[PDB]
This record gives C-alpha cells, structure tokens and sequence, in this order.
C-alpha cells in the first residue's frame, strides 16, 4: 500500500450525532473542546450560506491544530472543494502577493455544470474543398453514411490530420477539436508490415450529444478568459507563443465574470458549492498581507477561512518592532474566532501511542509502552512518535518481533531531543 | 440481467469516457466607434 | 437555498443612506443608525458629488476602530448608484511588481473618472423565412442591392423557421441578436456607455489594447497620449460630441502609504481632471512610512492641512441594542428578548464584531437544540466554547512560556 | 564550431526523445476560452482598412511555416485511456492472452464464441489491441453473407481468428456463455467463478 | 576518466556487517562507530520504504567526515534509487521564489518507473526489392533457425529508403511504431562490393522467432512530468530550466494520475532521497515551508548537516542550537560526532596514502599524525600530496620526515598564518 505519513489516523472528527465529543474515535482524543468546536464550524459550513466568517487556531506546538484542519476536511466529503497553503507561499517572483491572496480566495470557490457538447465522428469517405468554405466531408459509420458543410479551420485541421479515407476521426464541434483514430478495420489485410495501426467502423450515429457534471473553480474561469489559448486567428496564436508569465487580473474582469456566472445560475443549469481555505503560519504573513485581508473578508463572497500559529505576543513581521499576541496585529485579531489547544497527560500519550502502533500495525511490550510514554513525558510527543521505525527495525534485525523495553533504550543513546543535544552542546 | 454485466465486463455499461474541458462561450464589450473617429490628424 | 454569487456579507444590510430630504439624519433607517453628525457630512459630500463642479476635492473619516467607516463608504456607493463611477481598494494593491509605483496610483486616477456618451444607429428588419437578395418579409419585403459576404454568409447561416435576427438593414452585418416579430411568432435608441480615460487611453494604446484591459499586464502608458486624449476629450466636450459625468474614488488604510505616495497625491490633487476623492484610516498619533516620524494618524502634515476631517464616536447602549436586532431580524434569527439584553451587554464589555460572529453561532446551536427560539443558556455555551480577545490573551499569559518568544 | 553531438536522453533507460513525450503528456485544462472580442457600432473604415493590411501581412510572412507553427500551441483536449483498462476491468480478457498466445505460437485459426452483441464490439477492439487478425459474424447479415464470409475464411489462410454470432470449417474454439437452448480443441469455458457462478452454470433446472 | 581523486574519492560505502555492527575498516571507512550504526539503521529503513517524511540531521566539529558519511551513504544505496545532493545558498534564485525552488528539488528526488510490454522483430535482410513507379515493395529476413518473406508498407517504404539500410544487414523493426533501427552489419551484409565503400566488423546472426514481444521498463522523476507536461513545448525548457512558478493545479492534476495509474500496477514509485548542506544557510522562510513540506505523501526523506551551536536564526536575531527554529527541531532527531583519536588517525592516513599510491616512511606517519593531530587533520590531508611532489623532486621515492618538514615550513598553517598577520598587524587593511 502506498506509504503512511504522520497524519494518516485522521479519518474523522470522531463527534456523536448529539453534538459531543466521543473520547476516542475516528483516531482523535481529548481536547473535547476543540473538537465540538470543530463540529460547529462543520455544521456552519454545511448551511452553505454563511459567506466572509473566519476562525484561527492556537496553542501549545504539536498539538494536532493540522490534525483538526485536516479531520475537519475528513468530515467535509469531496463535494465541497478545500485548499490548503502557508505564509512562505505568499511571497513570488511573478506578481504581487495581493494578487496570490485572491487567486487563493478564486480558487477556494468551486463550481459545477451540466453540459450539451455535439460531437461528429466516422470513417472518412471524401473530402471535397469546394468554394474553402464549401469543404463537404462524408462520413461513414455502420449507422449509414452523411456529408456536411465544413469549417475551413477544421478544414485546416483535417490536412494536419493526415487523413484521407479509410480512417476514423473524431470531430467536436464546440471545441472544434480534430483528431485521428488510425486507419479502418477494414484495411487490415491489404499489406503485412504497414506499420499504421486499425480500428474498426464507429457502431454508433455520427452526431451525439451528451451531458456532463463537469466542475471547475472560478479561479480557472478568470485565467482561462485571461490568455485566451482559445480562437485560432494568427494574431491569437502569436499571444499565445509568448513566454507563459502570470499577470495581476483586472477587477473588472471579475466582475463581468461573476455577471455572467450569475445568468449561468438563472439559467438553472449551475449550481454553487463554496469551499474553505485553510492556511498556515499564518504569522509568516507581513503587515501588508493583513492589510488586505482586512478588505478581503469584507467582500460577500469570500468563503470561510482558517489560519494556525504557535507563537506568542512577538514581533509582528514587516513590522519589526510592535508585538502583538501570536504576532498576528490586534486590528486583524479583533476580527477573527479564536479556538485554543490545551497540553496532555501521560494517560492520553500511551492512548495516541497506541493509535500510531496500531496504525502501523506493529507488536510490542506493554513495558516499552509504559517507558515510551514516560519519554515523551519528558520530551515533546513528535519525539515519541518518531522512534517507533527504528524500534521496528531493531526488532526485525535481531529476530524478534515485538518490541522490548532493550530496543526502545538502544534507539534511546543511538538518537536524542533538541534539549538532549543543546545540554551537551 | 446484470448477473452477466459484471461476470463478463463492467464497461459492459458505465463505459468509461474521456474527459474534456469546457468552452466557455466569447467575452464581448459595447463602446462607440468614435473612440477613433479622432486620433488621426494627418 | 437557491444562491447568486453574492451571499449574506459582512456589511450587507445597507442599502442607501438613513438621510432626509433636508440633509438631516432619521435616527434609524436604510439599515443604518446613530453617528448623525458624520451623517450630514456624508450626505454634504454626496451633494457635492452629485453636483460635481469642483474638481478634485478631498476628504478623510477618522476614528477609533470598530466605527464602520466602511458602512458610511458603502452607503454612500449605493447612494451613488448604478450610474457613476465609484472605485474602492485597500492600501496594499498599491504596490504592484509589474508596473512602478506613481503609474499605479495614475491609473487608479484615471479609471475613477468617467466619460458618458450616447449614440444612435437605424436598424430595420423584414421577416425572412427562409434562409438565403429575397429579403423574405411580412411588413415589407425588400430586393435590394446583393452584397457578396452577406450573399455567401446568411445562405448557410442556421436560424430557425420564421426567426428574424436584428439584422443591419443600414449596413447588412449580420447581428445575431433581435428576434422575429411575428414570422416565428426598428428603433435607432440612444445607445448609452460610460467609459472612463483609462479605458480610451488604453484601447488606443495599441492594436488590441482592450485585451490588456482584462489581462492587467500593460505598464508605463507614456504621458504623451494621456496628454493628448487629455486635449481630445476636451475638444470632444466643447462640441458637445461627448460629455462628462464626473466619478469618484474611494482607498482605505492610507496609513499604508509611503512618503512619496503622499507627496505625489499631494501633486496629483492639484491637477484638474481629477475625481473627488475619500480616504479611510483609524490610529492616532503614528509613526509615518519610511521614517521614525510620529505623525497624527502617520499622515504627512502638509497632506493633512490640504485635507478634511470627519470623526466617529462609539456606540452607546441602546445604540448597540439597535443595531444587534436590525442584524439579528437581517441574518433571520429570532431570540428571547432576555437573550437580546444579555448579549446586548456581553457585545457592550467585548465588541460589536464579537456579537455580530456570536449571533449565527447560536443560531446553529439551537438548530442543533431543534428549536427555533435561542435562549441566554446557548449563548453561554457558546461563549464557552469560543474565546475573544482579552480572555485569549489571559490564556497565553498563562501559557505564556509554552508559546514562543513569550 | 559545430559540435551539435546529439540531444541526449534525458535518462529515460537507452530509447527516448518521443516516448516519454508521448507517454507522460496527458494534461487537460479545466477551461478554454475564445478571445474577446470589442463590440462596436458603425466603425470607422481606416481602423478597418490599416487592421485589415495587417491581416494580410500576417500570413505569406507566416505561410511558409504557419503550418508548422500551427501544429503547436494546440493543447490537447481529451485523451482515451487504451485496452490497458481491460487489466482492470475484465479477467477474462487477461486471463485468456496467455493462451491466445500460445495458439498463435501453434497456429490454428481459431473461431470464438460469444452472445452480446456489444461484447463481440469489446473483443475486436481487444483484438485490435493484440495486433490479431478478426472477423465478424452477427445475425443482421443475411444468408448469403454468411457464406460469403465462410468463403473468405475458407480462401483466405492470411485471418487467424474470428467471432461467432450465437444464433447460429476449423478446428479452434472455446465457448463463452450460458444459455437454455441446444444450439482435438480444448474449451476453456470463460467461467470466471469464484463464487456462485460455479452452481450458475451446474444445474439449470426450474429451481 | 573525466573523474579524478578526489578528498571523498575514498569512500566506497560505511564499512557494515551484516548486524550492521561498523567494521574497524572497510570499503574506504573507519570511525565514529555510533555515527555508522545509525547511519546504517537510515539505510535499513530506506530500503524498507514503507514510511514517508521522516528527517534527521548531523551535527558534530567542522571537518569531521559529515560529508564523508552523506557520500559513503550515497554510494551505498545504488544508482537504482534516486538521489540529490545540494547546497543551502543554491535556492535563493533571481528566477523563482524559494518554496518553488524547494518543490523542484523534492519533486527532483522522488522517482517512477513505467513498465509497458513491447512487440518487435529482428533479422537479416534477407534480400529486399524496391519498385518506384506509388511504390510496390517486397522483402525477407532471416534468423539462425528459420526464414521468412514480407510484403513492404508504403510508409515502410519511406521509413526504409530513408534509413538506406543495405541488404544482407541485421536490423530490428516494432510494428506498432514501424520505426528500424541497425543493430550491426553482417557477414554478407558487410561483405560490401569490390568498390571501396567502407570498412566495418561483424554480428552474430539473431536467433529465435522474429517477433519476440519483450517488455520495456523505463524511469523519470516527479519534476520532469511536470515540466514536460507543464508548458505544451516546455519540454526545451528542462535542460535550460527555465521553469517558472510550476502552477499548483497542475501539480495536484499530477498527483490524481499517478496515484491511478499506481494502485494498477501501470507503475511503481520510489521514495528517493534528498540531502541538503550547510542548512544553517536557509532563512526562516524556508524553514516555514519545508516544516509542512512533509506531510505530502511525496516525502523522500531528507538529511540536513551543520556544526553550529546556538546561532542567530538567519533572517533574525535569535539564538538557537545549530540556528534551526525547535518547531523543525523536534520534528527530527539527531547524531553527533566525536573527534576522532590517535590511532584511527593513523588508520586514516595510511588509508589515503594508498589512495594516492605513495609509501613512505614510518617516522614520517608518526610525525605527520601527531601534527596532523596538533593542528587538524585536513592540513595533513593537504600535505600527504605536497610532501609526494617534494620527495619526487628529490628524485627518490620513500618520503622522509626532513622532507616533510620542508614542506610544512613551505606553507604556513591556519595558526602560523595569524601568528604572522600578529607579527605585522597593520600589514593588511581592515583589522
Ligand atoms: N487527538 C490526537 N491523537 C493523536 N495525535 C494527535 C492528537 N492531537 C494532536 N496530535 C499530534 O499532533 C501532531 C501534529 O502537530 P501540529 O498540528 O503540526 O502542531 P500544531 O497543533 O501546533 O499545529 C501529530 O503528530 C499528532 O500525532
Ligand atoms: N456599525 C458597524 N457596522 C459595520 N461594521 C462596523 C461597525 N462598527 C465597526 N465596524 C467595523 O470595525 C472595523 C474596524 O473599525 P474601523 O476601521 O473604525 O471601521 P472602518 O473599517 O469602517 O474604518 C471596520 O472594518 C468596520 O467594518
Ligand atoms: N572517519 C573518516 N574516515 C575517512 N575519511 C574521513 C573521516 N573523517 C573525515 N574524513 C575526510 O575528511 C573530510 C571531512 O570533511 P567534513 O567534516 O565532511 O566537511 P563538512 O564539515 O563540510 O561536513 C571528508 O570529506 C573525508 O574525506
């Protein structure tokens, strides 16, 4: 199976349908707090109308906050879209770093559409170029047989289709998209060694027209507006030769897009489905960044957000000298939920070790147990965490297969914490 | 019915299709061609 | 529900401005309250857009933070309505890589402008069955001349049975757009749009400048031919060809600014195609961008003496009351009047957005709860369970050693 | 001067330089859109008659190599996972090559046996993917048809196998199905039973 | 030959049995015997690979062999598995930001392999007939146990009157692609005419059928998918790496069709391994990034080496063990060096003697250790061929200590070089 990284347990928020926190569950335990509080941002994202809330999270370093994001996800299903960053990303050697932030906020929205599309496929049986324009193509498929006026871009195409007769294309016309299936089955006999492939006559009507629940973000929308790959006009292919650099987007034309997503959805055919954005270190931001974000959460379609810090009342970046709690500035706090972590016991350490062993599904001595959870007593728990691999590997090599309390101090002197290594420093 | 579907092949129905992207229709923008009227001493 | 892509907004329950026809306040309306005295100078400035003979004067809003100077900025865009420019941005977007520093604020000016113009143009049809000269009709039929585009083009053109496009009769461009009178079941208008002087200068930049509108990637227009569609619009409104409708502009947190951002602006004013513009900062006494100089509201002095001030005062008890229902009854959410008074007292110690957030929280509790009436029990839990600032910043203080630099 | 050795593989085990071109590249954009284009009224005829100039600049200058040019920049649209699907969709398939294989390393011509229409559409396209001959007997083809084929089969050696519609000479075939009516080659019945299927085929009785 | 010895051209491995108990010498190694338990406990992991984002790093005296222990890990992983060693100042970059560059060397380490069936024949030309007019074509082949006669494609035609391939020549041909290739002349094939022509030798006759089907298995790593497919022709692009701002949607599009096509067995990845020096080099930026850069699946486990000690945090003014802030510190562990002793000093030494193939005098190796040993060993490294260069100008072969301390008076010494810039102070400027 594919390999198994930190948070992989996750799997859900482990909540009862009344409302409470279960104490062990979908791999989580303690922190009963944070996790109905969880359970209320679920239940408010789930209303699907509530636009521009926010909420942060905070408290000792190691104490899951990424682990509730993600179980958070867990619960959410795939309908509704996610996405994930950090402060480090915001900054770019392309656009500003305004321009990121809303490119996130773009993206963070997702969208799905219910769509026609008319397709023409068959063998090809001729190709008359009369008056360019009057380019007629017939098409032969085992329903029978049709020849129809032609685009003379598709025209343009089918020349560099290499197809004559014999063949199967295949011809969207939304996209105008042309493309070649090999030769007919039919020719399979004439040579020996032609090296050109075959595949028999299409069993279906050239035209068809079928729906889709296709889905995009309107993030796409606006930079598939914005470069326009589409058209074929000359002057249209030179723009697009250009070297592929990100530009800023024009308000403007957000908001013609939205004008028309808008008519899409009273056309009935769309429907809107928000996502939720969640960053961290969201102290990495510099004082410009929440700047923005001031006026960004304003705006009535900004979807939910969440941020995670593990710091105190330090300096705030970009700032370099005021201090303000976790560093992020009080105006920006004044604005935000603030769901805090608490620390943990020895009880709940051998409990989540437990979870990890079983998660990598490996034996070993109550003993080891009781002196593993002793250590990260002492130290932090990712330490703990940390030492099960070369346990295992100790284990393996000498025979054995379950761990003893010999194994656990080997990796002990092999391996130590930071507070280990600056004590001997 | 669908005993032989699967026993045989399960593209026997829900044949698996190729993706696509979508075609967004043409943006257009009004204005008045007196935008250039002027412009042209000469 | 059925959802556009806008959703409840944070400042949503505005809609114009709580005024009387005399420039004097009503105490509440238009889903505003209190703050009269900003009222009447928001409601004398939105005159003074509306008559718009002054060119380029301007304004700041001052005041502690939480006063919602942006609900003053928003009622007055909806005042304004959908006919005259309006442009608001933060302080930060400013501040763009691709083009310099003085070309982003110009262009902002420029955009805030705007240019109407009306325009008229003969358009006839005849109802034209079949597609194919014959210009097949029922009011009246016409022969005319044939063409060779039009002739090759609308005989292969897919219309249905009777349909009659809003074809060009003037010109015989094929426009897609009318329908038919009566065949499957005129009017020269006075076709009206607004335009501003960075779209004419940037449509005539180029070949295709009008792409680089929507691809926000041209930089640096050199200030030859803004000078000179400068001379062109003027030109243009003294013939009475065109004419002008005079936008405005909007920025916040200025205190964001550079030195030379304040010097410019203190230049660009000056000029005389500029737009009324306002402004939007909170802090007091602060240190100004780029230096150690502790300035009013970090503002350069002599851009403060060339500029207005109109303050703010927080909100009393019944004030609070006031605007705590007209948000609940917005948001859809029915309480028992002892719930309003005890929030209405916990938003009091706290803040206005701290019972502005806790409102749809216990809402989704009593939802939870399966009842429709929220009582002061839900909102304890929680508050309980969610924290604000001054007890998150007890917290740390106790935990203070767990959380870094502290 | 002119060293120009050659473009190296880019580490891709000995052939390179088309295969791992064509085997990676499989990116779709979610979106494609047209150029916008201005809306104007009546527009002046020396925007048109300068713009048109262009035009017709643009090409003869790009003619020579607009073509070339135009094969790229064309990003693909769609793409057709091939009958490497069958791993994963039918063992039969599969299961059988090995011993379609060893046929074609005897050579008998070997007729098979099936009662779906579209599975006989599924097996020529497997056959297709094996680069065998085939084919086709159905029962919309009239009698004469039939023995026509039959002819082209008997006259013709070059075809090494074929289908068979249920309804109705060599020495290789395998039957496929089950079904309630009468009517030195081994048949391995296609049974992929691991379950019931087994008694599906057993008994056949009212019960 | 473009190699050359090299200060880590001695490391051939870490010197481990099988219990992984370090071998006082083996494979060019000998030393920090707890450095090479771990370091082999790593490798037993890496071969397992049944886990991703783990991390660890070195810390220890400057000169101490961190590097020789990354190298004598490199080498013994094999080529098979991925690999990447780079420099912490290499990602600031004038071309990208640094958590683009960050994902590039990650996605650089982690490898694919692609394993696909092929279809193909192969013989001599047996004889071959061409017949312009479109062109009628008739050929045969042959092998060491039977023969055969074809038909020619017309696209067989061109491919084939393109290549010029001569009768009589041994020659391979897919039929799906239809594309030859020569694979050496034969007998008759190069018996050439009378005329000159050319010269050339022999193959063996092929054997077996012609069509021998035959399975290909091929390699390319994350980055290079991405770039090939990233810009439609931006496949020039990799060896100029021009690459910029690799967009997101594509990396996660990425990610969705190679976990498809793994769990069907179109392919198997393979967890590679990334090393980074001088990581004290990264600013606190990067060490935001990278701190979540493992929780993605795609984590080669990474190794990291410095000697620091509570050092300002780059990028601030905060002192910290090795300048790493404790939220990546207690996400890994650690191992630690010792100076080395006298004896394995003297192991050493004679280790690299032999790499450089000079044998010299006894009293030289206990002179030249217990400087070596005063001053630092790196020093001795650099006198070993110094003192090779002086004694073969004298025009004998075994060096002697009289040589040796010529040559050590030759060239002044870090602690002699600041005794001297003592002598004079003011000799440079700046002081
Ligand atoms: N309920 C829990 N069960 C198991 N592990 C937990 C739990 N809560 C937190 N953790 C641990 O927290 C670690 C993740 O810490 P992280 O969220 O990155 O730090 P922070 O919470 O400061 O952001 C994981 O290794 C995980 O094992
Ligand atoms: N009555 C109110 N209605 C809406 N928002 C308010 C109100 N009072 C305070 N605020 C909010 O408090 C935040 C900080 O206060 P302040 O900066 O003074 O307001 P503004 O952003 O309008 O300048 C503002 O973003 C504002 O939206
Ligand atoms: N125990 C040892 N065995 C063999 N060679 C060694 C040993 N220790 C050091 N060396 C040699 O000396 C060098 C030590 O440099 P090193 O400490 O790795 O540099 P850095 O401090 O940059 O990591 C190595 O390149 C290696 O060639």
């Amino acid at each position: 199976t594919q390999r198994i990284a930190s948070h992989s347990h996750v799997k859900g928020l482990g909540l009862d349908e009344s409302g409470l926190a279960k104490q062990a569950a979908s791999g989580l335990v303690g922190q009963e707090n944070a996790r109905e509080a969880c359970g209320v941002i679920v239940e408010l994202i789930k209303s699907k109308k509530m636009a521009g809330r926010a909420v942060l999270l905070a408290g000792p370093p190691g104490t899951g906050k990424t682990a509730l994001a993600l179980a958070i996800a867990q619960e959410l299903g795939s309908k509704v879209p996610f996405c994930p960053m950090v402060g480090s990303e915001v900054y770019s050697t392309e656009i500003k770093k305004t321009e990121v932030l809303m490119e996130n906020f773009r993206r963070a929205i997702g969208l799905r559409i219910k769509e026609t599309k008319e397709v023409y496929e068959g063998e090809v049986t001729e190709l008359t170029p009369c008056e360019i324009s009057h380019v007629i193509i017939g098409l032969k498929t085992a329903k029978g047989t049709k020849q129809l006026k032609l685009d003379p871009s598709i025209f343009e195409s089918l020349q560099k289709e290499r197809v004559e007769a014999g063949d199967v294309i295949y011809i969207e016309a939304n996209s105008g998209a042309v493309k070649r299936q090999g030769r007919c089955d039919t020719y399979a006999t004439e040579f020996d060694l032609e090296a050109e492939e075959y595949v028999p006559l299409p069993k279906g009507d050239v035209h068809k027209k079928k729906e889709i629940i296709q889905d995009v973000t309107l993030h796409d929308l606006d930079v598939a507006n914005a470069r326009p790959q589409g058209g074929q006009d000359i002057l249209s292919m030179m723009g697009q030769l250009m070297k592929p650099k990100k530009t800023e987007i024009t308000d403007k034309l957000r908001g013609e897009i939205n004008k028309v997503v808008n008519k899409y959805i009273d056309q009935g055919i769309a429907e809107l489905v928000p996502g939720v954005l969640f960053v961290d270190e969201v102290h990495m931001l510099d004082i410009e960044c929440f700047t923005y974000l001031h006026r960004a959460l304003e705006s009535s379609i900004a979807p939910i957000v969440i941020f995670a810090s593990n710091r105190g009342n330090c300096v705030i970046r970009g700032t370099e000298d005021i201090t303000s709690p976790h560093g992020i500035p009080l105006d920006l706090l004044d604005r935000v939920m603030i769901i805090r972590t608490m620390l943990y016991t020895p009880q709940e350490m051998k409990q989540i070790i437990k979870i990890r062993a079983q998660t990598e599904g490996i034996n070993i001595s109550e003993e080891a147990l009781n002196h593993l959870g002793e250590i990260g007593t002492k130290t932090t728990l990712r330490y703990s965490v940390q030492l099960l691999t070369p346990a295992n590997l100790l284990a393996k090599i000498n025979g054995k297969d379950s761990i003893e309390k010999e194994h656990v101090e080997e990796i002990s002197e092999l391996f130590y914490d930071a507070k280990s290594s600056a004590k001997i420093l | 019915v669908r005993l032989q579907r699967i026993c045989n092949h399960p593209g026997l129905v829900e044949p698996r299709h190729p993706g696509s992207s979508y075609v967004a229709g043409p943006l257009e923008y009004p204005s008045a061609s007196l935008i250039l009227k002027a412009l042209e001493r000469d | 529900d059925v959802t556009r892509i806008e959703r409840i907004g944070a400042h949503s329950h505005i809609r114009g401005l709580g005024l009387d026809d005399a420039l004097e306040p009503r105490q509440a309306s238009q889903g505003m309250v209190g703050q009269l005295a900003a009222r009447r100078a928001a409601g004398v400035v939105l005159e003074m857009i509306r008559e718009g003979k002054i060119a380029g004067r301007a304004v700041l809003i001052a005041g502690q933070p939480g006063t919602g100077k942006t609900a003053i900025a928003m009622g007055m865009a909806q005042a304004l309505g959908p006919d005259t420019p309006f442009t608001a941005i933060a302080g930060s977007e400013i501040f763009s890589l691709e083009m310099s520093k003085t070309e982003a604020l110009t262009q902002a000016f420029r955009r805030s402008i705007g240019v109407r113009i009306k325009e008229e143009t003969e358009i006839i049809e005849g109802e034209v069955v079949e597609i194919q000269l014959t210009l097949k009709t029922t009011e009246m039929e016409t022969i005319y001349d044939l063409g060779t585009k039009m002739i090759e083009s609308l005989t292969k053109d897919k219309v249905q049975a009777g349909d009659v496009i809003t074809i060009d009769k003037a010109t015989g461009k094929i426009s897609k757009l009318g329908r038919s009178f009566t065949r499957a079941r005129q009017k020269r208008k006075e076709v009206v749009h607004t335009v501003s002087l960075h779209e004419i200068d940037v449509i005539n930049s180029r070949t295709q400048g009008f792409l680089a509108l929507f691809s926000g990637d041209t930089g640096e227009i050199k200030s030859e031919v803004r000078e000179q569609i400068n001379a062109k619009v003027a030109e243009w409104r003294e013939e009475g060809k065109a004419e002008i409708i005079p936008g405005v502009l909007f920025i916040d947190e200025v205190h964001m600014l550079d030195i030379e951002s304040f010097s410019f602006l203190n230049r660009a004013l000056e000029s005389d195609m500029a737009p009324v513009l306002i402004m939007a900062t909170n802090r007091g006494i602060t240190r100004i961008r780029g230096t150690s100089y502790q300035s009013p509201h970090g503002i350069p002095i002599d851009l403060l003496d060339r500029l207005l001030i109109v303050s703010t005062t927080p909100y009393s008890e019944k004030d609070t009351k006031q605007i705590l229902r007209i948000r609940c009854e917005e948001e859809d959410v029915e309480m028992s009047e002892d719930a309003y008074t005890v929030l209405t007292r916990i938003g009091l110690e706290t803040s206005l957005r701290y019972a502005i957030q806790l409102i749809t929280a216990a809402s989704l509790v009593c939802r939870k709860r399966k009842g429709t009436e929220v009582q002061v029990d839900d909102i304890k839990r929680v508050y309980s369970l969610f924290l604000d600032e001054s007890r998150s910043t007890q917290y740390m203080k106790e935990y203070q050693d767990a959380f870094l630099f502290n | 001067e002119s060293p120009s050795e050659l473009m190296l593989t880019l580490c891709r085990c000995g052939e390179s330089l088309q295969d791992v071109i064509d085997r990676v590249a499989f990116v779709i954009p979610p979106v494609v859109a047209a150029p916008p284009s201005l809306r104007v009224p009546r527009p002046p005829p020396l925007y048109s008659h300068r713009m048109r100039i262009l035009r017709q600049g643009l090409r003869e200058h790009a003619a020579p190599y607009f073509q070339q040019l135009r094969q790229t920049t064309a990003p693909r649209l769609l793409q057709f996972p091939e009958l490497r699907l069958v791993q994963f969709d039918s063992g039969k398939l599969e299961a059988l090559a090995i011993l379609l294989q060893k046929l074609k390393s005897e050579g008998r011509r070997v007729l098979i046996l099936s009662q779906m229409i579209l599975m006989l559409d599924i097996l020529e396209m497997f056959l297709n993917f094996h680069y065998l001959t085939y084919v086709r007997i159905d029962e919309n083809a009239s009698s004469e048809q039939r023995q026509e084929l039959m002819r082209s089969f008997n006259r013709d050696r070059r075809i090494f196998c074929a289908i068979l519609s249920t309804h109705s000479e060599a020495d290789t075939v395998v039957f496929y199905d089950n079904d309630l009516n009468p009517v030195d080659i081994h048949i391995y019945r296609l049974v992929s039973g691991n379950s019931i299927e087994e008694k599906l085929l057993k008994n056949g009785t009212k019960d």
